[PDB]
RNA sequence: GUGAUGCAUGGCCGUUUUUAGUUCGUGAAUGAUUUGUCUGGUUAAUUCCGAUAACGAACGAGAUCUUAACCUGCUAAUUAGCGGCGAGUACACUGUACUUGCUGCUUCUUAGAGGAACAUUGUGUGUCUAACACAAGGAAGUUUAAGGCAACAACAGGUCUGUGAUGUCCUUAGAUGAACUAGGCUGCACGCGUGCUACACUGAUAUAUAUAACGAGUAAAAUAUGCUUGCAUACUUUUCCUCCGCCGAAAGGCGUAGGUAAUCUUUAUCAAUAUAUAUCGUGAUGGGGAUAGAUUAUUGCAAUUAUUAAUCUUGAACGAGGAAUGCCUAGUAAGCAUGAUUCAUCAGAUUGUGCUGACUACGUCCCUGCCCUUUGUACACA
């Protein structure tokens, strides 16, 4: 049962092991500190 | 002059007599064409009856046809054509002039 | 990352040599960015194809459908809407029965060709029956090659 | 009557009359019986 | 100055023509990158490393790919290419390399050379798979 | 995979008649067979061969049982 | 020269067994950017271990029912464990899955008596514990498979108990112990 | 203007049409050839448009349907192929044969090769029906004519 | 009703007269003959009845008939 | 006569049975019979070697050919390819993508023919005979593999409802001949199969590039006239695949290019598993689609028993699976589609074709089923 959300080493799922978060969330949190699946920078 | 048939061996004398007799009137003759094999292949059921194992069997026809061209008379070419030819072969004539 | 050490001496003389799936993007943008065509909103409430099923759900499907098409007016000169409906069809599941491949619908690339062709870009003539890209059309996607090659190259 | 050029009325085996197991299959217009022993002479060989 | 080679394996069939030129090589309209798949094109690559892109740079090989899939076309690309650039060697540029190149190329393996003779069978009777059959009840 | 009794006994009947014609050379002992040979079947022509020039091989280090 | 994935080198392999070595057959003949090659196994014997561990990995992941056959997406479910391993953890994900498949597989099972366990065998009977787990745990487990396989792969290889590969290799030898 | 391959189909159809119609009708000699007596079928034929194996089992045919003894009919019957001068003969005659139980027996000479590519275009076989009292008799006669060069023989001289 | 006329019956007298082979289908369907311009559905049966009056032969087959004249009918038939 | 009789028959077929068995001449050993046809080794198999009262034969096994495969710079180009130049459309610098037309040429698009692969060559295993391994060249070393022909004998196996193949018996005006209206095998407590779509994130979803081959394709419309939409008559060709351009969300409709076909569909290229980026990120969930009404169009004179069909609403089981039980060793299992058959319309059926190209053999007789030898029988419809 999913209770994760936003509210509270960039890659997706290292973010939502780290923060408790789904998947979305965690990419959008990328982009967030940043600024289908690709290579690392 | 296209020529056709079901077998391989009828098509290949009357092709060699063709381009003897192309040879000895030493006329404007295009190069020889050899088509790619055309098969008829259908799939029947044995056993007239229900009974039995279902076992089917398949046919196959290859059509062998081929295409020339001659500058000649086409009374002279039908006459050479028809004087050795076996009525089990088809031939159709189209002239040529350069 | 999408990019590779080229070996080979190109020539970079017309479209082919970009990269299609960016290139329709960059066309669309510009696309947007102009208006050149409507959206129309006479399309807003129709599915892309009958196994389509569900809608888009991008609101730029026109504009990315347009640089398809496109795309395919330079990558191939002789189209029609059976070969446009062919390249487009997709699955399309019948419930129990088994899933068949299907066509898209015709509407919707008729509109965009008939867009296309008050815009110029594409033309009709008897000879060459398929829609066909103008010379005027040829040397300006020529430019805008040349120009996308360069904004992702330097 | 009631004839028609549709359906399977419109045709049958040209040797058994019967309307029952009809190829079209490059308009023989034979059934399948009388078609797996005339296949010899007709030019169907099995081969493989 | 220009010479015709052609690469056939499995479905695919693919033709190059090597002439004097300064390093233009084209697949169809497109060329050898954007054929979509970067982990093929590394095996289309392998030739490049195996001889040299300074000598490729003073020929031009044009090349026609088409009919199968995809990856039986790289592998058709890469024969024919391989064949193409024998053959400039063995004609007009230079034979002494060309003893080496047969060398490298074999060293590396027999499949650049040759294409393989893999190829579906003719599905059997019984049932829908080739060798299976439909179930059996009792 | 063995061999059949009709191509043993083809390799038996054959040599004994040109001997002196048939050599070292295993494509040239092919060819003597393909000469005096009148199997039409080319494989069964090189099977054939193929067992004349087994047979051959065990010459000159013992009896052959024939010839 | 070789990069998987144009990522891993793969320079360093851990002396395992010295078995395990040549049933993986992992080397510059067998190295490849993405997995589904098209290297065959049924001309011999031999060449049925020379097929490299991960490709074995990626097609028998496949069978789950209707994803059966899917070994494109066993590709991409491969790719993406390998870069969530590689920091979630530091070491490379080939060499410490390559140490999880070491000490997952089984060395004695008694099955009619006990037998030890070829070294072949031993490789396909852990790669295959490690895809039962791996499916038990897309099964209602919350988190996507990719996570369910790289934790998996990371509990063999640091040997702990949440593994059901181990758990099941625990129960072999169980049954080992009760006859013997 | 009709497809080549539908023409061909015709021809096929029509060849098994004259070759019923041949065998309906050439049932007192032999075979003299086909036509590309005579006027009747040649009329009948425009109208509408508009040693041998075969020999040797309607021979049979011939010799049964009188009421002739089947033993000395099929024996007779194999001294014609032997004299003719086929390799050997295999003459099959099933049915009720006097009794209300199926019987059928089996002649046979020479090899009588029964299988293969090569068998099929050596041998030679027919079939035919005799209507008889209380039934139907199958005969099937089966020559292999004398050996281009059979596969299996081999001679050197 | 379906009366066979007696002019029906002549025309047809003469046809197979002039020529001497026929054959007329088992089909009876079919209103018209490719070299007949009558109904054939009135002469299949006097065809058939003067078979079994022993004067024609038929070799039969399947749709096809194949009669054959004898020499002692064109005398009976001609009046 | 699709009325009975396949237990009166023919032919065909399905099984014993894709295995390895069957028979003869002469010889030899009250008779049925035995030997040949085997102790042993080997195997694709009574296949061979060999021992041998047997010697010598015939069938079956073996063999042949198509498919991919290499070459024969053989033989050449139609409907195919290669170019060269005739004008270029934008780019480089001392050819390139897209178009126009003719022809230096035929490996390439291809087939006529033939060759090439025979344990080939050596290092080995073997009674040094039959048999088998390694390594190499080679596309071809388990017959290179997959396809078909299947002996002798038998079943009282299936079919007289395929035949004007067929005997006997039975029937015909209230037909057991034919046609016509309507009706059924599509209904269902259940069962068993053949099979179709799910339980997802290895996936539900939207974009597009890289996609193949077997394939398969031509006695009727409408117009006018007369009588009074219908009847008769004269005119072209509508009666296959169809491209295109339009109309319609779609279904489908309208008018034409082309093709009786490597020429038009389509083929410088038709499906799906893809693909890379993006919504979702395992929550009976958005998965999933059992499930309804409302309909719109086509096929057919006729669709009610919602034939077929796009549209919206409808929202079961299903968390990888009972007792039981089926199939399967390499471009093949499985997944995915798709061509063809029946077809006016209808694949969820059968048969072919291809893509993605997997977990695990060089074996064993434990079950099941066969084959051989010995042996015991009171069995022989075994």
């Amino acid at each position: 049962k999913l209770n994760h959300a936003v509210f509270i080493v960039i890659t997706p799922s290292a973010i939502a092991e780290k923060y408790k978060v789904n998947l979305s969330v965690a990419r959008a949190v990328i982009n967030h500190l940043a600024d289908s699946q690709k290579l690392y920078t | 002059i296209a020529l056709t048939s079901k077998n391989l061996r009828a098509i290949e004398k009357v092709c060699s007599d063709i381009m003897k007799g192309a040879k000895e009137k030493n006329l404007n003759v295009s190069g020889p064409v050899r088509l790619p094999v055309k098969t008829l292949r259908i799939t029947t059921r044995k056993s007239p009856c229900g009974e039995g194992t279902n076992t089917w069997d398949r046919f196959e026809l290859r059509i062998y046809k081929r295409l020339i061209d001659l500058y000649s008379q086409c009374e002279v070419v039908t006459q050479m054509t028809s004087i050795n030819i076996d009525p089990v072969v088809e031939v159709e004539v189209i002239i040529t002039d350069s | 990352r999408l990019l590779e050490p080229v070996p080979f001496v190109k020539t970079n003389n017309c479209i082919k040599d970009v990269d299609a799936d960016l290139f329709i993007r960059s066309y669309a943008t510009h696309l947007k960015l102009h208006n050149k065509i409507t959206y129309p909103k006479w399309c807003t409430f129709v599915k892309t194809g009958k196994g389509r099923k569900l809608a888009p759900l991008n609101e730029d499907w026109y504009f990315i459908r347009a640089s398809s098409i496109l795309r395919r007016l330079y990558l191939h000169p002789d189209i029609g809407v059976g070969f446009l409906r062919r390249q487009f069809s997709s699955k399309q599941r019948r419930g129990v029965a088994p899933n068949h491949t299907s066509l898209a619908s015709g509407k919707i690339l008729r509109s965009i060709l008939q867009q296309l062709e008050n815009l110029g870009y594409v033309e009709q003539n008897p000879k060459k029956k398929g829609r066909r890209l103008t010379t005027k059309g040829e040397n300006a996607i020529n430019n805008f090659a040349r120009y996308i090659n360069k904004k992702v190259y330097n | 009557v009631h004839p028609k050029k549709y359906g399977q009325g419109s045709r049958q085996c040209r040797v058994c009359s019967n309307k029952h197991a009809i190829i079209r299959k490059y308009n023989i217009n034979i059934c399948r019986q009388c078609f797996r022993e005339r296949a010899d002479i007709i030019g169907f060989k099995k081969y493989r | 100055k220009r010479v015709q080679t052609f690469g056939k394996k499995k479905t695919a069939v693919a033709v190059a023509t090597v002439t004097n030129g300064k390093g233009l090589i084209k697949l169809n309209g497109k060329n050898l990158d954007l054929v979509e798949p970067y982990i093929l094109k590394t095996k289309v690559y392998e030739p490049l490393w195996l001889i040299g892109s300074g000598k490729l740079k003073n020929l031009d090989i044009r090349i026609r790919v088409k009919g199968g899939g995809q990856t039986s076309q790289i592998y058709a690309i890469r024969q024919a290419i391989g064949k193409g650039i024998i053959s400039y060697y063995q004609k007009y540029v230079d034979e002494s390399t060309k003893k080496e190149l047969k060398d490298v190329l074999l060293r590396y393996d027999r499949s650049l050379l040759v294409g393989d003779t893999r190829r579906c069978e003719p599905k059997k009777f019984g049932g829908k798979g080739a060798r299976a059959r439909y179930q059996k009840s009792y | 995979r063995v061999r059949t009794k009709t191509i043993k006994r083809a390799a038996r009947q054959i040599v004994e008649k040109y001997y002196a014609k048939l050599t070292l050379d295993f494509q040239i002992n092919k060819k003597i067979t393909e000469e005096v040979a009148i199997i039409p079947s080319k494989r069964m022509k090189n099977k054939v061969a193929g067992f004349v020039t087994h047979l051959m091989k065990r010459i000159q280090k013992g009896p052959v049982r024939g010839i | 020269d070789i990069k998987l994935f144009k990522k891993w080198s793969y320079e360093e392999i851990n002396i395992a067994d010295l078995s395990l070595v040549d049933c993986i057959a992992v080397s510059q003949k067998a190295c490849v950017y993405t997995p589904h090659t098209a290297g065959r196994y049924q001309k011999k014997r031999f060449r049925k271990a020379l097929c490299p561990i991960v490709e074995r990995l990626v097609n028998s992941m496949m069978m789950h029912g209707r994803n059966n056959g899917k070994k494109l997406k066993a590709i991409r479910i491969v790719a993406y464990a390998f870069e969530i391993i590689h920091l979630m953890t530091g070491e490379n994900p080939l060499q410490v899955f390559v140490n999880a498949v070491q000490k997952g597989g089984p060395r004695e099972d008694s099955t009619r008596q006990a037998v030890d366990v070829s070294p072949l065998r031993r490789v396909n009977q852990a790669i295959y514990l490690i895809c039962t787990g791996a499916r038990n745990a897309a099964f209602r487990n919350i988190k996507s498979i990719s996570e369910c396989l790289a934790e998996e792969i990371i509990n063999c290889a640091n040997e702990s108990s949440s593994s059901y590969a181990i758990k099941k290799k625990d129960e072999i030898e169980r049954v080992a112990k009760a006859n013997r | 203007p009709i497809s080549k391959k539908r023409k061909f189909i015709n021809d096929g159809v029509f060849q098994a049409e004259l070759n019923e119609f041949l065998a309906r009708i050439l049932a007192e000699d032999g075979y003299s050839g086909v036509e590309v007596r005579i006027r009747e079928l040649t009329s009948l034929v425009q109208k509408r448009f508009f040693l041998c194996a075969m020999a040797q089992a309607e021979s049979l045919r011939y010799k049964l349907l009188k009421g002739l003894a089947v033993r000395r009919a099929c024996y007779g019957v194999l001294r014609h192929i032997m004299e003719s001068g086929a390799k050997g003969c295999e003459v099959i005659v099933s049915g009720k044969l006097r009794a209300q139980r199926a019987k059928s027996m089996k002649f046979r000479d020479g090899y009588l090769i029964s299988t293969g590519e090569p068998s099929k275009r050596f041998v030679n076989t027919a079939t035919r029906s005799a209507q008889l009292k209380q039934g139907v008799l199958g005969i099937k006669v089966k020559i292999m004519l004398p050996t281009s060069i059979l596969p299996d023989n081999i001679s050197v001289l | 009703y379906s009366y066979i006329p007696k002019q029906n019956k002549k025309l047809i007298y003469e046809y197979l007269f002039k020529e001497g082979v026929i054959v007329v289908e088992k089909d009876a369907k079919i209103p018209r003959h490719p070299h007949l311009n009558v109904p054939n559905l009135h002469i299949m049966m006097t065809l058939k009845s003067l078979k079994s009056r022993n004067y024609v032969e038929e070799k039969y087959n399947w749709k096809h008939q194949y009669f054959i004249l004898n020499n002692e009918g064109i005398e009976y038939l001609r009046e």
